[PDB]
């Protein structure tokens, strides 16, 4: 049973990072990408994070940076280790702003 | 759009302060149908029946009979399409007007555009439920100078073919020569088919000061506005009978049905106003705007309304 | 007194339920119907020309022309608003028409009305049409809707 | 397609004022839904 406590304390860790993501997302972006009216408009939970996630890129991390070291312009199809390294310069350019 | 157009975001965000016309009191839920017209025409076909003899005798043997005759009627319901036009401020210059407690250049009388619209809005409103209470559309207190309007065009108060009672400038304070009349009125009503139907009363601020008195020695329990409510429920199958007073009217008294079987109203999409694309710039701060509203839809039997005016000397 | 903006302040807020007979105010600036293809100028005001019939006077050339109330033979155009802190008046040329209230002498509609030597309007060269009978507003104080068309004899 | 929905984005002004038309409706509805009539 101890699988399962490991899965539920995975569970929690992604629950936190969702949480998180939003908090900051609703203070930032906009009030249009709420999870209730992205919900509405038919997007999955993980579309609607891995959107949010792309958004929050799009408003810190600056273009060159997306053109360098994710090596392109669009982060539509970046998604993953070089999404995470996207958001994480994002957390480190709202740190500083 | 919002992010291009500043003043489709300024009306979105501004138009739910905007209150509800008083007119929704005046007619039941489904006595109103909007429909899809700005300007122009709906009409409408009924057939009726009548004798023209009396009945014809079978005996014997007769070729000549008496007859039966049929008639048409094509009923047509107007549209018109209305504007009006204020000032207002361009929304770049209005930080160069803001002040302590206020925005606006009160030495020229001017308002951001937000706050300009919105009494706009209500004044045009206002001038709404009066058309469709009373059928004109003036704005002299005195009533007169009215626009033209288009035939087929009517409100409660002025629609013809309708039972009207005069009370005599003698007893315009004798509250039983009041009731007098609206029981004679009452006899007049020809609701027919449609009686088990909730009934409408709408006086003026005056009468229904006299209404609340007792009923008259003086009795008890029971009121002017109580004997009303009976006599009403004698002749609508006992039904509801609700009361409402307007300072729109002036010694008058409306009583009219709330089924829709009867009088309909079937006001336009746009009746309500609604702002224009249109707006005029120029290189100063001063910028004007257009409100687009609709008049017209209301239908009715005719002999289902009662209008009792007391002549005032 | 005689100012578009009354100085005295009001003791009491004003009554907004009513919406019929709320525009035959002195203060109503402007013109009762206005098209958007319309001329309209600003220039020096000497003395209070406000809703009043204007005509072009000159210094001695120091100063720029101005604009005094007047009538006549030399009317030039109708005031229709005014601004105090600049002493600007704006005037609507006479060769546009206007449609508002304007001062009128101390009259039904239909009378044929003439520019007299103060800028206002009295009965019969005929230069605007009432609109509607003289509304009082103070002692001395008579407006009147007017539609001005030009000159003609 | 109301202004009510804070969702609603419109496209173009034709699309807002059918927003317009269908928030008239539906405070209207609303109003007669949450109206009591005095009885008596």
């Amino acid at each position: 049973v101890e699988e399962r406590e490991r899965i539920e304390k995975q569970l929690l860790l992604e629950a936190e990072r969702i949480n998180e993501i939003d908090t900051l997302a609703k203070a930032h972006l906009s009030n249009h990408f709420n999870k209730e009216v992205l919900l509405a408009k038919g997007y999955t939970l993980k579309d609607i994070m891995q959107a949010q996630r792309r958004e929050l890129v799009r408003k810190f991390v600056p273009i060159e940076q997306i053109k360098a070291i994710a090596k392109v312009s669009d982060i539509s199809h970046i998604d993953g280790e070089i999404l995470e390294q996207l958001v994480s310069l994002a957390k480190v350019n709202i740190k500083l702003r | 759009l919002f992010d291009e157009n500043y003043y489709a975001k300024a009306v979105a965000n501004i138009i739910g302060e905007v209150k509800d016309p008083i007119m929704y009191k005046w007619f039941s839920p489904d006595q109103i149908e909007d429909v899809d017209l700005q300007m122009g025409y709906q009409k409408t076909v009924k057939w009726d029946a009548f004798l023209n003899a009396n009945p014809t005798t079978i005996a014997n043997e007769v070729n000549t009979i008496s007859t039966i005759g049929f008639s048409s009627e094509v009923v047509r319901l107007n549209y018109l399409k209305l504007q009006y036009k204020f000032r207002h401020l361009k929304q770049t210059s209005e930080k160069f007007y803001t002040s302590d407690s206020y925005i606006g250049d009160i030495n020229n009388n001017l308002l951001p555009f937000a706050q300009a619209y919105k009494l706009a809005s209500s004044e045009i409103i206002k001038l709404i439920n009066h058309f469709v209470l009373t059928g004109t559309v003036s704005i002299q207190k005195d009533g007169k100078n009215q626009k033209r309007l288009l035939p087929n065009m009517y409100g409660l108060l002025n629609m013809p073919e309708q039972i009207k009672e005069e009370v005599a400038s003698g007893d315009k304070d004798k509250m039983d020569k009041i009731f007098e009349k609206i029981e004679a009125g009452l006899s007049k009503l020809e609701l027919g088919d449609e009686f088990s139907t909730p009934m409408m009363v709408i006086v003026d601020p005056a009468t229904s000061l006299k209404l609340v008195k007792p009923y008259a020695a003086a009795s008890s329990c029971e009121k002017w506005e109580d004997v009303l409510i009976q006599t009403i429920k004698a002749i609508n199958n006992r039904e509801d009978v609700y009361i409402e007073t307007s300072n729109l009217l002036k010694h008058k008294i409306l009583i009219y049905p709330l089924n829709s079987e009867l009088i309909k109203f079937k006001p336009s999409k746009y009746m309500l106003p609604t702002p224009n694309e249109q707006v005029d710039k120029d290189s100063t701060d001063v910028a004007h705007s257009y409100i687009d509203f609709v008049l017209g839809g209301l239908l009715a039997t005719r002999k289902t309304i009662l209008q009792v005016n007391i002549k005032q000397s | 007194a005689l100012m578009k903006n009354p100085q005295q302040d009001s003791g009491l807020l004003s009554n907004s339920i009513d919406f019929r007979d709320q525009n035959l105010i002195f203060s109503n600036s402007g013109g009762v119907c206005t098209s958007s293809k319309d001329k309209i100028e600003n220039y020096p005001a000497k003395g209070y020309p406000y809703k009043r019939g204007v005509k072009l006077s000159f210094g001695d050339g120091t100063t720029e022309l101005e604009v005094e109330a007047g009538g006549g033979d030399d009317l030039y155009g109708v005031c229709s608003d005014i601004d105090e802190f600049s002493g600007m008046a704006t005037v609507i040329p006479i060769t546009n028409n206007f449609t508002g209230y304007l001062t009128l002498k101390k009259v039904n509609p239909g009378d044929k009305l003439n520019f007299n030597q103060h800028g206002e309007l009295e009965k019969v060269s005929v230069n605007a049409i009432a609109l509607s009978k003289a509304h009082k507003l103070t002692e001395d104080l008579f407006i009147v809707l007017a539609s001005v068309f030009g000159n003609r004899a | 397609a109301s202004l009510l929905d804070s969702n609603f984005v419109p496209i173009n002004f034709t699309e807002f004022v059918q927003a317009i038309s269908n928030t008239y409706k539906q405070r209207r509805i609303q109003f007669y839904e949450n109206l009591k009539r005095h009885k008596r």
